[PDB]
């Protein structure tokens, strides 16, 4: 014999973009079932899919991209990126400009734009106060902060001045425009949104261990990177579970093209035990809110995507 | 029985088809100078080599 290949491969390909696109085609009723059932059931599946109900959307408000644009200093911002373009210029005369962006937007965020908040600076006293203010408690909003998307204030005494200074924790991002300051949760949230307001692709990452930060895809580099306002990092998702030695269970991520479990990026290490969802059936759940999410886009969008899917779960599980 | 393929190489091949697809031939070549009894089925059957492969996704 000799084979044929070529005419063998072609045909393949083609069988192939056809599956996908019935995978991706079609609300399957039986399915829809056991999907409704399942997040009854299990609620770390209701967990991901009030994630994916909110995340997954809400950062697309041409409104709040606006607002950003208007209120960040893009001049100071390009002005930069342009100046370490022109530095190297990495490989290729290539889509590495958008990363340098994204790479500055973080020393922007950091040595510039937010600051940090542990304890609350005590306002009535001096400016840098942390120090001397002890915990109180915590409560309910005020209703000049139920304005704002905020369910927790922390409460703090100025030792000094003995005056109460409150530090509620807002989830209305524009608002966080207005604070500057954030622990991790609303460090992430913002900054999530300032990228998705340059529009690039963007997953809102959540770690079950108290920690959220965010990927987004490089075309230069192609493939999701790691990126974390809070330590200003670019590409390093090992830092959690190596440097820190973070114990970790979950990481998902939800933007709005995809609810994709992300762990085995992560948890390269400290591995916790992985159980409130059947492991496939968690597979199956964000499989499904993928395609629920995506009904809207036509043919192509929809397979260019599904292999992106492919090329990632094939990253994530060879580990590279 | 069923497909008989390699971990490595099934997962290899189902990167390609979606990544690569300008190689997708002599990969599906040397897969097969690699399996005899698949050298067969491909020789037989074009088609139902193809089946069991999207198949495993
Ligand atoms: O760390 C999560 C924890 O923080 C809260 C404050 O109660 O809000 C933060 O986390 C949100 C996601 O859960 C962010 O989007 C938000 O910006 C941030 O303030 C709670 O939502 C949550 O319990
Ligand atoms: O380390 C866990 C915890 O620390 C936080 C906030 O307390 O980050 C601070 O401490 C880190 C040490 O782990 C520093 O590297 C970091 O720069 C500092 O802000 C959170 O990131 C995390 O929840
Ligand atoms: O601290 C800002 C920024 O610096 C980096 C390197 O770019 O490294 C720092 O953070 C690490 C922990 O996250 C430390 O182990 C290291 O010593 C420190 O220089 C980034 O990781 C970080 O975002
Ligand atoms: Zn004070």
């Amino acid at each position: 014999n000799n084979i044929d290949f070529d005419s063998i491969a072609k045909m393949l390909l083609i069988k192939y973009k056809d599956f996908i696109l019935s995978k991706f085609k079609k609300a399957a009723p039986v399915e829809n079932i056991r999907f409704q059932n399942l997040v009854h059931t299990n609620q770390f599946a209701q967990g991901v899919l009030g994630q994916s109900q909110h995340l997954c959307t809400v950062y697309d408000n041409p409104s709040w991209h606006s607002i950003v644009l208007e209120t960040l200093d893009l001049d100071l911002i390009y002005k930069n990126v342009d100046k370490e373009f022109a530095k190297d210029g990495h490989a290729e005369g290539e889509n590495i400009y958008t990363d340098y962006l994204v790479k500055e937007l973080l020393r922007y965020f950091k040595q510039d734009f937010f600051k940090w908040c542990n304890k609350p600076d005590c306002n009535h006293c001096g400016q840098n106060t942390s120090e001397n203010m002890t915990p109180l408690g915590s409560q309910g909003p005020n209703g000049e902060e139920s304005k704002f998307n905020c369910g927790t204030v922390e409460i703090y005494k100025c030792n000094r001045c003995g005056n109460i200074t409150r530090f509620p924790r807002y989830n209305d991002p524009i608002k966080l425009l207005e604070t500057r300051k954030g622990r991790c949760g609303e460090w992430c949230n913002l900054f999530t949104l300032i990228l998705k307001s340059f529009g690039l692709d963007v997953r809102y990452v959540w770690n079950r261990e108290d920690h959220v930060w965010c990927e987004y895809f490089s075309n230069f580099l192609n493939r999701w990177v790691h990126v974390d306002s809070c330590e200003q990092s670019f590409d390093q998702p090992y830092i959690y579970s190596i440097n820190w030695n973070k114990k970790m269970s979950y990481c998902i991520a939800f933007g709005k093209d995809g609810v994709v479990d992300v762990s085995k990026r992560y948890i390269l290490q400290n591995e916790l035990p992985r159980d409130q969802i059947k492991e496939e059936d968690l597979k199956f759940l964000c499989q499904f809110i993928t395609k629920r999410l995506r009904y809207s886009l036509n043919d192509d969008e929809i397979y260019q995507l599904a292999c992106r899917d492919e090329q990632e779960q094939i990253e994530l599980i060879r580990g590279k | 029985g069923s497909i008989g393929l390699t971990v490595e190489d099934l997962l290899s091949l189902r990167q390609v088809v979606s990544g690569n697809p300008e190689a997708l031939a002599p990969l599906l070549e040397n897969i097969s100078a690699r399996y005899p009894q698949l050298r067969e089925h491909i020789m037989a059957n074009p088609e139902v080599f193809v089946s069991m492969l999207l198949e495993a996704v």
